[PDB]
RNA sequence: GGACCUGGCGGUGCUUCAUAUCCCUCUAGAGGAGCCUGUUCUGUAAUCGAUAAACCCCGAUCAACCUCACCACCUCUUGCUCAGCCUAUAUACCGCCAUCUUAACCCUGAUGAAGGCUACAAAGUACGUUAGGUCAAGGUGUAGCCCAUGAGGUGGCAAGAAAUGGGCUACAUUUUCUACCCCAGAAAAUUUAGC
């Protein structure tokens, strides 16, 4: 257990050793910060440990000692708040609070609080059948028309974590000495690496290493793989392609290829096909590598 | 700590550049950290609280 | 897996996008709305756009590998087709004016009709208890005889007793007699429908 | 003798489903030939037993006239050096591996045995162990024989038959050789994984 005079020297402790490192560090003592005294203490104690917590640390002693012991009564023991015998003050305050606004009402891509959250806020353990009451209520709340405040208020107990939209991320368009515009990406199957440029208008011809695909790909099967990204969305012979690949073998070498025409192909199309490519596999990185 | 936290929790007793990549004579001064440590274990009986650094 | 359980497998089907919004139900909009949240895993190697994409051919390939070997496999499905094709050309040239009605000369047709007149309707499931092995009747569903069929064409092309007759010749000549209904293909599923029928004791075991 | 309470059946079946491990079903390869090992039977006076200890150096190998081990005969020995011997023991310890074992408070029932839940809420809240293996990448002791458990010599010993357990080689036409690295020319039953 930790008393108060102990944390209270361990206070002047930490100030009196934020002044020496300050000191140490050459660094004003008066603006030096905890990030500053994060960065020092990283470079005077240097430590390899992957563990962040091993690693040598000087923090605020509240940031240590926990100590959530709070004082809900004075000297004279009368307890600070109108609700503390219920022995959920804070909780049964809240739903005190949002009656009183549904009563007023009356009269007049984000998601609910989780229950270790709206423990962690209202600093009390609660059941899950009265938080699912709370959210019954918020839920009610909202349903009236709520107005700015309550709004407000309601926000205070949302959170943004819900939705998330898969948009692929277009490559700009970039344009060459001669005026023709092109864009580049990459893509990686296996060990091979590739780097395909896709110009805007072209007559169908593709060169990979300098060579031309029929030539550096004789098997029939990477040349299909080369042309599913143009078939696809229908504009075989209206594209030229200067791809360079380096690893892998065979196959990986025309999936990579596959992969970086698809991706840097996306700039030339609607977002309807770029997403109908994502939606028949042409834009996915395989992952599946030798173990 | 356990072994597996030798670089994760735990540090080295000993540092010194012989286990690099590059370097030499590891085994010697393997053999020496093995001297030094039963030499002062046995100079400094009921003595030591934990283990001993061997800096280089 | 490398794969997450939340990666979903990729529709290469290309006139499925070319759908107009018109057309589309309600379900069929809901699940196209429901495919933009997903993950969409990369196209495997195989199947393409491609209009010449024959998924049956490329599973016959598949099953005729040996050792990851894919370029082979292939290099013998097509010399199979076009020695189809050429027996099928060679046998026309030479027929009547009446008998060129009836002979066949597309390859994929052949193909498609030879693996079907091979499928098997009904087989035997073995069923554990009391130390026997119970063989019952069962009807196989459709993915099964159609592995068995192209099983069964495979196996009977690969006998050892076709001695130095290379694999496109002996495939060709099993694929055109199947075709016609003859050949030891087709006595392999008529001895498992007569043997399946000798076994008609427990036909209605339906829990197998 | 009367009343009540906890039990005990690690019990037994039957009903429905969640029913994941485990099952099957299903998919792809694995029996022949020639050598080498494991067990049995038969047979010998005896071991077709081993090479920090032979030979072969293309690989590997059998028995080699190496040498040790065994059987039948013999010889030494105060000798090598107060000699000599992997002879034993971890069933001596230590090292290393492995086996197993390792609450309080508050209420209710008349302050009986005893009991305590309802959410639009009604008392509930807080190390040892082992006749264990290892004397090959390691040690500290203890005992044995010391006319023989030491050192030599002369002959032999070199097995036979199966049924099954396992291992190594070559085994092809979707093959082989050359050129290329893929459009050429010539030759000819259980079991192992599945994901
Ligand atoms: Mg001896
Ligand atoms: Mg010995
Ligand atoms: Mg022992
Ligand atoms: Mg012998």
């Amino acid at each position: 257990t930790y008393t108060e005079d102990f944390i209270k020297k361990q206070i002047e402790e930490f100030n009196i050793g934020k002044r020496h490192l300050a000191n140490m560090m050459g660094e004003d003592p008066e603006t030096f910060t905890q990030e500053d005294i994060d960065r020092a203490i990283a470079y005077l104690f240097p430590s390899g440990l992957f563990e962040k917590r091993a690693r040598p640390v000087m923090k605020h002693p509240e940031q240590i000692f926990p100590r959530q012991r709070a004082i809900q009564w004075g000297e004279d023991g009368r307890p600070f708040h109108y609700l503390f015998y219920t022995g959920k003050q804070s909780y049964y305050s809240l739903m005190h609070d949002v009656y009183g606004m549904l009563l007023n009402l009356e009269k007049h891509g984000s998601r609910w609080l989780i229950k270790e959250e709206l423990e962690e806020m209202l600093v009390e353990k609660l059941s899950d059948l009265d938080y699912m009451q709370f959210i019954r209520l918020l839920e009610k709340l909202l349903t009236s028309q709520c107005g700015a405040a309550e709004e407000e208020f309601v926000q205070r107990f949302r959170r943004s974590v819900t939705l998330e939209s898969k948009k692929q991320l277009i490559e700009p368009v970039q344009y060459d000495e001669q005026g023709m515009a092109f864009s580049k990406s990459e893509g990686k199957r296996k060990t091979a690496k590739a780097e395909a440029i896709v110009y805007k208008h072209g007559s169908g011809r593709i060169k990979v290493n300098g060579i031309d695909y029929q030539l550096y790909f004789p098997i029939t099967q990477d040349r299909e793989q080369l042309m599913f990204p143009f078939h696809f969305v229908d504009r075989l012979g209206k594209h030229d392609v200067t791809c360079t690949v380096s690893g892998g073998g065979r196959s990986a070498q025309a999936g990579a290829i596959r992969l970086a025409m698809a991706k840097a192909l996306c700039s030339f199309v609607t977002e309807d096909e770029v997403e109908w490519m994502r939606q028949a596999g042409l834009l996915t990185t395989d992952p599946r590598v030798r173990e | 700590h356990a072994p597996h936290y030798i670089a994760h929790r735990k540090g080295w007793l000993s540092l010194h550049t012989g286990n690099l990549d590059g370097e030499d004579h590891a085994a010697e001064r393997t053999v020496e950290d093995v001297f030094l440590r039963k030499f002062m274990w046995g100079t400094f009986p009921g003595c030591l609280a934990d283990q001993l650094v061997l800096k280089r | 897996s490398r794969y997450s359980p939340e990666f979903k497998d990729p529709l290469i089907d290309k006139e499925y996008y070319r759908k107009p919004v018109e057309e589309l139900t309600e379900e069929e909009k809901y699940v196209r709305e429901l495919k933009k949240t997903q993950l969409i895993k990369a196209a495997p190697a195989g199947k393409t756009s491609s209009v010449f994409e024959d998924p049956v051919i490329s599973k016959f390939t598949n099953m005729m590998m040996i050792g990851g070997n894919k370029v082979l496999a292939r290099s013998l499905m097509i010399q199979t087709l076009e020695a189809v094709k050429r027996k099928q050309f060679e046998k026309y040239h030479a027929a009547s004016a009446e008998e060129q009605a009836t002979i066949e000369r597309n390859p994929y047709t052949i193909f498609h009709q030879a693996l079907k007149n091979c499928e098997p309707m009904i087989g035997l499931v073995p069923i554990l208890k009391g130390g026997r092995f119970y063989q019952v009747p069962v009807p196989l569903p459709d993915r099964r005889r159609r592995f068995l069929a192209m099983k069964w064409m495979i196996t009977e092309c690969r006998d050892k007793k076709h001695q130095r007759t290379l694999m496109p010749e002996k495939l060709s000549h099993k694929l055109l007699e199947a075709f016609h209904n003859q050949g030891p293909v087709i006595k392999r599923k008529h001895d498992l429908h007569k043997m399946a029928e000798a076994n008609r004791a427990l036909a209605h075991y339906r829990w197998w």
